[PDB]
């Protein structure tokens, strides 16, 4: 598992 | 199930993620404050 994307960046 | 308040993207690299923006944090943990 290569780890989450930073915090409260979220593209909708 | 997604809880209100953390933002969530499943990304195609394999792996989904959910933000809390009331801890901030970025986790693939399922969130607890859902209940």
């Amino acid at each position: 598992e290569t780890p989450p994307p930073g915090y409260l960046s979220e593209d909708g | 199930g997604l809880p209100s308040g953390w933002e969530e993207r499943k990304d195609a690299k394999g792996r989904t993620y959910y933000v809390n923006h009331n801890n901030r944090t970025t986790t693939w943990t399922r969130p607890i404050m859902q209940l």
